[PDB]
Order: structure tokens, then sequence, then C-alpha cells
RNA sequence: AGUCUUGGAGGUAGAGCACUGAUUGGACUAGGGGCCCCUACCGGGUUACCGAAUUCAGUCAAACUCCGAAUGCCAAUGACU
RNA sequence: CUGGGGCGGUCGCCUCCUAAAAGGUAACGGAGGCGCCCAAAGGUUCCCUCAGAAUGGUUGGAAAUCAUUCGCAGAGUGUAAAGGCACAAGGGAGCUUGACUGCGAGACCUACAAGUCGAGCAGGGACGAAAGUCGGGCUUAGUGAUCCGGUGGUUCCGCAUGG
RNA sequence: UGGUGGCGAUAGCGAAGAGGUCACACCCGUUCCCAUACCGAACACGGAAGUUAAGCUCUUCAGCGCCGAUGGUAGUCGGGGGUUUCCCCCUGUGAGAGUAGGACGCCGCCAA
RNA sequence: GCCGAGGUGGUGGAAUUGGUAGACACGCUACCUUGAGGUGGUAGUGCCCAAUAGGGCUUACGGGUUCAAGUCCCGUCCUCGGUACCA
RNA sequence: CCCGGAUAGCUCAGUCGGUAGAGCAGGGGAUUGAAAAUCCCCGUGUCCUUGGUUCGAUUCCGAGUCCGGGCACCA
């Protein structure tokens, strides 16, 4: 009789403590992640109108990997995404490490993001 | 897995006295068993020697 | 001496008798009750006198269900002390009756009884009362 | 003759700190003046105002002042420039 | 390794078709075996309490952890803090190979064992262990044994009702 | 216990801090890293 | 300044018993002794001998609030005097 | 001070109730605190529930410890109380000392003196990848005028000028 | 269908089912970054055998929770009066409780 | 009436400091000594169960606070020391 | 501001560099038709802690608590 969690409502209890001290302003859009266990995602978001800006993911028809998974295909899109980024050329972002820690996929998104020209 | 506090992890083969050759991961890497599980009577079913013993006595009219 | 075990506070303002009863307003739990017709401190003197005038003339009672409860307490000071220096040492117990307030029941004796019942009790309350049957 | 009654033993009281509502709903406030004075946070600082380190209200901004909600029990000050 | 490979080829197709699961991911699984010291030693001696933190090891050698009281109790002369038995928690590959310990040898040192308590199921599917002495198995080295303290051992499983953790343990080979 | 302390500099010879400590908790000297305002810098600082 | 206007802040009077305490009555009962039986304080039966919890109805408050008026007060907003 | 003084009790602070749904209001009117304490009980970083009950169980018993459900709350909030708080203010770990100097438009309070509140600015920091927070502690108590002499640093004066 | 917002649980539990090719999930392992006061439970790392049971959504229902009238009443600003620990009458206001009812989801944004 | 102190094994009396004792003396209790006494000498000795271990119960009583309370806080009751004055 | 007491269980002494000393008590001994009071025996001590001089040094300077006697500041 062992009941635990899901965790994405545990990702969901630590993901709003972070909403609650930052949000996705003018020209400061939550730049969300969600790290599904076959790909991965992330949105471009302001808070204040709830409109999505520029979103990609591993889930994409071009420029895909084999191991959709691996932290270099969070190279490949962590900079797409900063190229949608580039497209509507805002580049300038409070980040989110969004319910998930700083310590692999989520910080190679981030780096991906800054060498590509986003601004944290 | 913490370093410098879990002691090892050894293929143990263990041995009873009867021939029941086992296998487990310990510390200990050769355990030597006078009656294992398998020796021991009471998994083999009824037990040889008590379920026969345990009789009440038959109001001896014997002698 | 219906007297409550532990009490937060020994003593209480005395309060303002203006309204109709909040509940106890009509019997239910017997089928011969005593409303109140007034307003006023009832005391656990006034229950005992209350209840045993109940039992002397029953003989044999089913239930009395005594409704009220001395809550309130109060005070006085120690006779023959001028005013002021602190609000004296609780001395007995006060049952807070609104006007309307079923007291007490009588459980399945006739009205004949009933009608005497309570009459004999009525004379030891400081209230006039009246006899109201279940609805 | 008199019997001395003393034991007060109860005759203090603090003096109050003034809380309750400074400034009225829908005033212009001017920026950095306190709007409500609260032990323990009931009102909660919402926009372009923060929470005291004495868990006051205090405005960030310029503008008027409304009270709304947030949502099933508990309030909030807004603050809107113009 | 040895119960896993007979846990998944042999007992879990057992059970699935004896009580009809609609799933593999309805049939119930032992998870966690977590075990209890907890010696209140440390009223009278701290250096009581040491023997069990190094002997408790020589078990699984997953190190127990000290255990704090979290409330003062005076009726044991107790203060809040002030470590009171470790807590040996197991669960993975090894725990299924700490059964096959138990089964296979350690219950018949138990020197007067017998068919062990059968209603002892808290009304979930979990079972605890009623052990009194430690010299279950060729380790204890009773020249190194000053402390005559047992040890309480607790059966968690994924086990939905009751009476087939019932069924479960006769099957991995619990002797009733 | 509790004691009116003195916080001084280490390379310049001026106080400017007083806190306190305790007697059980800290009986030796105690130090820190603040702000001297003749050193215009973070700079380490001692008990005297 | 007054009135009308919309906008609030605030927890009394009242009312409620959901928290806090107090307290009535029934059903039910862990458990507890007791008539005590069989009898190693051990094997179990038993009562209106009590009874925690338990829920059913029932009241009660200056320091009980899930509730909550009239007014009174700070307002903005125009209008009139 | 004083329901005539006497003795007895009290004298300032903090919280509640009286207080009359803003704030304030007295009584020798009702209830309890304080003259601290903390080097982590602060700073951030990240982490995660609690109280009992019910079971299952060595010693273990009403009550140690283990699981195990049901549990937005009954607990825990350095400490009285009210007001909050289960998105932490509750509970852990790491690293560190912002328990930072110069300030501060603006207000609340107020007879005065005091006491409160704070955006933001600078110099330098800590923590974190960053955004951002940090001018002590969950807020409100934890203590007092000046005169006075002691104490360390002082592009300050120094009685003709130099000290 | 997924991701992500706002709206007083009318978004709640609770029970009854359905769905999964992808999707999302459990699920499979620690060689590696990192880890649990003890551990691959979680956190990390990577994998895709089978798995719709769990969650996830999709449906029904009013058993609790929640929302909520109308009608009248309590209390009551002012107006007077009477036997004055309280109480009546008028103009005006007007709850709680109790129901009638509503409701077991709405509105956005992006991907497929 | 108000304050000030204090309520105990069979008895008198310390423990009045925060952690548990119910000192110490005198009883009392069996034995030792004397022909039997008193005396003297060892052994225990607070109450109640377990011949043992252990547990319960408690420092006037009642309630709080504490992990705790002979003591901390408060109500009742008893008994001492001090006061009950001015016309 | 100066001066007085820091050891054996306790009360106390005590060297100019090389170490453990009394009394009471504890433990026993004999003594005595018993009893104390005497009469012996061993007992037990980092001589307060930390550094220094020096071959190590209660010894003895470099560094400090707490109890008593006073001169005398105290807004």
């Amino acid at each position: 009789m062992i009941t635990k969690t899901s965790k994405n409502a545990a990702r969901l209890k630590r993901h709003a403590r972070v909403r609650a001290k930052l949000s996705g302003t003018a020209e400061r859009p939550r730049l969300n992640v969600f790290r599904s266990n076959k790909h991965i995602y992330a949105q471009i978001i302001d808070d204040v109108n709830g409109v999505t800006l520029a979103s990609a993911s591993t889930l994409d028809k071009d420029l895909n990997v084999e191991s959709t998974g691996d932290t270099s295909a969070a190279t490949k899109v962590g900079e797409l995404v900063a190229k949608r980024a580039a497209e509507k050329g805002i580049s300038d972002v409070v980040f989110d490490r969004g319910g998930y820690l700083y310590h692999g996929r989520v910080k190679a998104l981030a780096d991906a993001a800054r060498e590509a020209g986003l601004k944290f | 897995m913490k370093a410098g506090i879990h002691p090892n992890f050894k293929k143990a083969t263990v041995k009873c006295a009867c021939g029941n050759e086992f296998e487990t991961g310990s510390v200990k890497e050769e355990v030597r068993v006078e009656i294992c599980s398998e020796c021991h009577p009471f998994y083999t079913g009824r037990q040889k020697f008590a379920s026969a013993d345990g009789r009440v006595d038959r109001f001896n009219k014997k002698y | 001496m219906l007297l409550p075990k532990r009490v937060k506070y020994r003593r209480e303002h005395r309060g303002k008798m203006r309204g109709r009863a909040k509940g106890g307003t009509e019997v239910h739990f017997g089928e011969f009750g005593i409303q109140a017709l007034e307003a006023s401190w009832i005391t656990n003197r006034q229950i005992e006198a209350a209840r045993i005038a109940m039992t002397r003339y029953m003989k044999r009672g089913g239930k009395v269900w005594i409704k009220i409860f001395p809550s309130k307490p109060y005070t006085a000071k120690p006779l023959e002390v001028r005013m002021g220096s602190g609000k004296g040492a609780p001395e007995g117990w006060v049952a807070v009756v609104k006007p309307g307030k079923v007291l007490f029941e009588i459980s399945g004796v006739s009205e004949e009884v009933a009608r005497e019942a309570l009459r004999l009790a009525s004379h030891k309350l400081p209230i006039k009362t009246k006899f109201v049957k279940r609805e | 003759s008199k019997k001395g009654v003393g034991s007060t033993k109860n005759g203090r009281d603090s003096e109050a700190k003034r809380l309750g509502a400074k400034r009225a709903d829908g005033q212009f406030v001017t920026g950095g003046s306190i709007l409500y004075r609260q032990r323990g946070t009931k009102i909660y600082p919402g926009e372009n105002v923060g929470r005291g380190g004495d868990d006051t209200l205090f405005a960030k901004i310029d503008g008027t002042v409304k009270f709304e909600r947030f949502g099933r029990d508990r309030k909030k000050v807004s603050v809107y420039p113009v | 390794n040895r119960l896993k490979e007979k846990y998944n080829k042999e007992i879990a197709p057992a059970l699935m078709t004896k009580f009809n699961y609609d799933s593999v991911m309805q049939v119930p699984k032992i998870e966690k075996i977590v075990i209890n010291m907890g010696v209140g030693d440390a009223v009278q001696n701290a250096k009581a309490i040491d023997s069990a933190v190094e002997e408790l090891t020589f078990i699984a050698g997953q190190k127990p952890v000290v255990t704090r009281a979290k409330k003062s109790i005076a009726g044991f002369r107790l203060r809040e803090g002030m470590p009171i038995g470790a807590k040996v928690t197991l669960r993975g590959e090894r725990m299924y190979d700490f059964l096959d310990k138990l089964i296979s040898v350690s219950l018949p040192r138990v020197r007067d064992f017998r068919g062990v308590s059968k209603k002892s199921f808290d009304g979930r599917g979990n079972y605890t262990l009623g052990i009194k002495e430690q010299l279950i198995f060729p380790e204890i080295d009773y020249d190194k044994v000053t402390k005559v303290r047992g040890m309480d051992i607790v059966i968690v499983t994924t086990a939905n009702t009751d009476e087939e953790a019932r069924e479960l343990l006769t099957q991995v080979g619990m002797p009733f | 216990m509790r004691v009116n302390i003195t916080l001084a500099c280490t390379e310049c010879g001026e106080r400017n801090y007083i806190s306190k400590k305790n007697k059980r908790n800290n009986p030796d000297r105690v130090e820190f890293k603040k702000y001297c305002p003749r050193d215009k810098k973070s700079t380490l600082h001692r008990e005297t």
C-alpha cells in the first residue's frame, strides 16, 4: 500500500515556489522548460497577457536527433528557441528554471541560450 | 553510494553441511552452514520427529 | 449545585438581558414544558429548589430534562467594604435566561399531573411561567 | 472602622500602537508613503506595494489605491498609475 | 540476483493468474525493506548506542542512521535529541538477496523456530517480523557479541489488498 | 552570558563596530569581515 | 461643512456552534473495575457498575468565530445649498 | 498615587478584553509577560511536511523508536499574548556574515522630546547560473534624557608665536 | 491530445466507467554529471521491452463540501411615547439561520 | 479582615538549589546480650503489591505550566509571627 | 586601586632546578567479659590551567577565575 505522488505534482510544488517571485512580464518573459521522459520542451511566455511568444522542442520535424533526451539534444533546441527569440528578436529574458534543478540538461538549455545570445 | 561509508559487497557462496549450495552477495565471502532451510525439516513439509512425537498418551493400559 | 468543572475565567461582566431566546424556544425532548415569560438570573439554588419540587409531586419521574445551565458566574465583595479595590471573589452561579426560554420538561406523564407539576416549581423561580405542550 | 482591602494585581495596560487604515480607498497616493499598519500580514501587498520588514504596507509608485481580494478569504492592496 | 529472476519469471506470472489482475502493472511488488533497531540504552549508556551502530552495518553494508526521538520523555528519563536506535533502510536488488539470507539461512538459527505468526498484517498488505535474538546468521561471531538486543524488520509491499500478500509470501517461501 | 564587544579593524586601527557575544558559546576571540570606512573596502575585522 | 452619488477599511449588536471552551440527553462502545464463575490477577461470562472515543438531536460566551447589519470614519467623484 | 488619609497594593514597557464593526478613551476594572536570548535560532541557496489516531509489531508498558494509511492543520512558530503562517514565517543541508558604512524623496504617529515605515541612490559585499534578496532575528517588548568624567580615531582650535 | 495561464471549490472531494498508435506517464538500469545523515524511493544520468491499472485526461451523479436567492424575522440609524435590570409604535435599513435553486469547470495562449 | 511565613514517614525536623531522594536523630521491627528487664550490638525500616526483580502511590488539598515540580503559578483549608489606626 | 584562600575524600602545610607531607576520615589490624576514646598499617594527590626559561622543572615566570579586608571614583 505504498503511495507516492506523481513526479509532475512534485515538480509543480517546486515550480510554484519559483512562480511566486519571478513572472513573465513585458520584455522579461517566462522562458519555461518542460521535461517529459521522452522529449524536452521550451516555451517563451508573457504572463501579463498569458501569451506564448516562441516555442520549440525535440518533438520538432526539423533538426531532430537520435537520442531525443540527451544533453546534446538540449544543445540543439537550446539555440533554436533562442533563434526563435532571434526571429522575434527581443533577446532579453529572465530565465526560468521551471520546476527543475540547475544541474544538467536544464543547464545545457540555458547555456546554449547564453551562447546563442539570450541575456540573463 | 557514498564511498568510505559502505563496507564491501562480495558474491557469497553459501554452503550447507548437507550440500545445499546457495548464492548471495554479502560482506563475507564464504558462508558454511550446519542446517539451512532445505536442511531444516520443518521446510520439508512435516518434520519427521516431532510430528510423530507430539501425541498425548493413550491412557496407557499396556503394562 | 450544577457546578461547571473548569471554567476559562472566574468572573464575567453581568450582561444585558435584551432579545428573545436564541434556542430552547419550544419543548421537543419532552411533551410538557415550561417557557419563562420574563428575564432575570437563575442560580443553582433556584434549580435545586426547582428540581426537588419536580419529583416530590410526580413520585416516579420519567425524565426531567433541565435545559438551562449556570454558565455565567457572578461576584460580590465581602461585606462592609468601600468601593473600588478589585472585583470580588466569585460567590454563586447564574443561568442566563431570556424570555420565552424552555426551562424544564416532563416526559410522558399525564396533563393533570403536569399542570400541577410545573405549578409547584413556578413558585421557586423569580419569573412568570406558562405551560407549553409539544408541537 | 473599615476593613482594608488591597490586592489589585491587574492594574496595568500597554499603550496601543495606532493600527488601522491610513490612506483611504481611491486616494491619489504618492510614492513611499504608508497605507496600512498591521501586526501579522492580514492584507497582503499586491501590485506596486511591497511588504515591509515590520510587515506594513508602503506604496512603490504614485497614483490611486484599490483593494480587490485574493479570491477565497484574503485581501490585497492594488495601486495603479495615471 | 537469484531471487529476482525467480520473482520475475516464476512468482509474478503465478500470482497474476491466481487473482486475475488486468495488467502487469496491477501485479503487486514488494518494494522496500526497512529495519528498525530502537535501543533505549542511551538513557543509561551512550556507549551501548555504538554497539549496533557498528554491528548493524555488518548485516547490510548500507549504514544505518542516527534516529533521535522527537519528544522528550521523562517517564523514560529521556530528553529530545538524544539518539535512540538506528534505522536500516533497504530497497532494490540486494534486498531480495537479503530475503535470500532470511528464508534459506537465517530462520533455522532461531533456536525454536516454528510456523511463524500468520495474522501479523496491518490490514493493508505489510508485515512485521518478530525477532528477539540477533544471532541468526554466521557473521554474528559470538565472542564479539556483548549486546544481546535483537532486531525489528518491516515488510513493505505494493499489495492493494492484504490476503494476497498472504499468498505472496507463500510463493516467496515464508514458512507458516 | 552577554558582554558588550568591540569589533575593531586589523590593518587600520579604528573600532567602527560594536555588537554582543555569548560566553559559553564563544569564550575565545571572534573575527569577521566588514566595511571599514577608512579602509574604504571589505576588510577582515577582529575583536579587541 | 452638509446632502446625494459610486468606492472601500473595520469584526460589535445580532446570529452560528465549523475552531475554542463550557454543557444537556439518548443510542453505541474501546477499556476499566465489580457479582463474581470456572480459578497460576491466569481461562470468561456477566450487569443499566462505570465508561474514553463515537455519532444523533440539544443549548451557551467580555477575552468562541466559518458569518455579519444599521450607523459612525477616512475617501474619490460630480451635483446642489 | 489614594471612593477621607494610615498601613497594605502600584508606579515605565509589550500583547489581549473592556472599546460602543476606523484610530484613541479612564477605574485601586478582567487575564499573563519583560530588564532577554541567539555566532545559528541571522544572510541567501536548495530541499519537505506537521499533531494525534488507527493498525502491525522484541525489550515496550498508557506513552520511546520503525513502517503503514487517514490526515489544509488540531502542531511547530528562540519567549508572554494577539495577529498571521503550510506557495512557508514550520522543518533540513551547503556556503557565507547585510548583526553592511554614507543615506534616503515620502509618510504614520505625536503637546514636546522621542518611537515607527521605506522605495530608491552610492561604495563595497555575501549567496545563486541568473533574475533577485539581504541595512539582524514572524511582527509588536527586552530598557532611559542631559550634565558628567573614562575610552580609541581625529586636513578642529589652542590666549605673543612654536608645541 | 499535450504544454502553460487567469477566473471566490460553481475548479472540492467521493464513487462509477472509458481511453491510450503517437502524446503524457509509470515502467528498465546506474558506465558516466549529481545524489540520498542510509539507498537510484526521490533527485541526476541514460534507455524504450510491456503498461493502461496508477496518475493523466474523457464521461456520467448532488452522497459530503461549496455557491445562493425570494418571502418574512432578529437586531437597528433617526422620530416620539410608556409600567424603565427592560419594552412598545412609526419612517427607513436589513442580516444570519433556514430553504427554492445553481453547480461534480469556464475563459486564454502555443505544439500535434 | 489584610499581609508575612509554613503545611511531610510513627514523631521531630533538614532536602526551598532544578531534575527522581521522601537526610539525620528518635521511634517501631525481628535477631544478638541478660536468668527475664532496661540498657547496649548488628540488620533493615515511607505507604502497597511482587518471599525476589520491579511497579503503583504519593511531601495539606485542588488545578495549571513543564519533558519535568516537596519547590514553579494560582484557588481552597489549617496553624503560627505582624497589623487592624485618627476622630 | 592593593592585600588575603586554589592538593590526598576533606582540613592543611611545605623547598634556593630534580619529591608527594601531617591531622581528621576511609580500609583493616591487634587490644578489650563488650563499648567508644585511644595504639599501628597501608591508603589516595597533573600540588589549578596554559605557554616559556631550562636537562625536565608543585618549584617559576609569560596568561586568567572566585571568596574576604580596605583607600577611593559612581553622571
